[PDB]
């Protein structure tokens, strides 16, 4: 080996299609009580591998894998209520820095205070 | 306060991306 390109040496070894994974959209910034909700994945690069994808929250939100963007995988989910929502999505192992995401749910709260919801 | 139940509720689930057989 002799990168100096980087690419292995860049310091996290790539961990892989950690790089090419890319996920962004508005359900990557909050939800509302049980409205469904969706974010945009897109992938096809680093090869086949496996997408573990671990959540966390007050309820078991849904999940709906949808390829209609000619390129973009489309997430699906829904929560049940407001709250701290946490996932983990990895390409074969490669969670993203993110992972934990965060989700923060609001029920007509569009922020679910610790003193307007009250909890 | 003191939140009784340890964390909230907790969800697991997947998928893979395995397509056919390759021959490209």
């Amino acid at each position: 080996g002799i990168p100096e390109f980087f690419q292995f040496t860049v310091g996290p070894l790539g961990e892989g299609g950690a790089h090419k994974v890319r996920a962004g959209g508005t359900g990557l910034e909050r939800g509302v009580a049980g409205v469904p909700a969706e974010f945009s994945i897109w992938t096809r690069e680093a090869g086949a591998g496996g997408l573990s994808i671990a959540v966390e929250g007050p309820s078991k939100a849904e999940i709906a894998f949808e390829d209609r963007k000619d390129g973009s995988c489309g997430v699906s989910y829904v929560v049940q209520e407001p709250g701290d929502y946490e996932v983990s999505i990895k390409f074969n192992d490669e969670h993203i820095p993110d992972s934990p995401f965060v989700v923060p749910v609001a029920s007509l709260s569009d922020d679910a205070r610790r003193l307007t919801v009250t909890s | 306060m003191a939140s009784k139940p340890e964390k909230r509720v907790a969800s697991s689930v997947f998928i893979t991306l395995a397509p056919p057989r390759r021959d490209v």
